[PDB]
């Protein structure tokens, strides 16, 4: 993109897809989990179903 | 898993790990050195020079 822009042979040189935007990772500390006798499927299947 | 007294097991504890073949069963070798390849069948009323 820049550098067609710096082409004068064209013009209008647009992407047609999206561009990246933010979006909120989860971290799970399975050390934690397991210590507090809470599965890690049941965790998953929680935040899937709800 | 997680021994009741802290600490825990690791599948790098039980297994070996890494990336290998999916399938062992057939190997190939060109005029001895190691190879692979793809054999390709022509499809029903294709034109094999094409």
């Amino acid at each position: 993109l820049m550098l067609a822009a710096q082409n004068p042979a064209l013009q209008r040189v647009r992407p047609n897809g999206m561009s990246d935007e933010p979006q909120y990772k989860l971290e799970i500390d399975d050390e934690k989990a397991s210590a507090l006798g809470v599965s890690l499927a049941d965790i998953n299947s929680t935040v899937s179903i709800a | 898993k997680v021994n009741p007294d802290g600490s825990q097991v690791r599948l790098k504890d039980v297994a070996d790990v890494g990336l290998g073949g999916q399938d062992y069963s057939i190997n190939a070798q060109f005029n001895g050195s190691p190879a692979s390849g793809i054999a390709i069948k022509l499809a029903t009323g294709a034109n094999a020079l094409d």
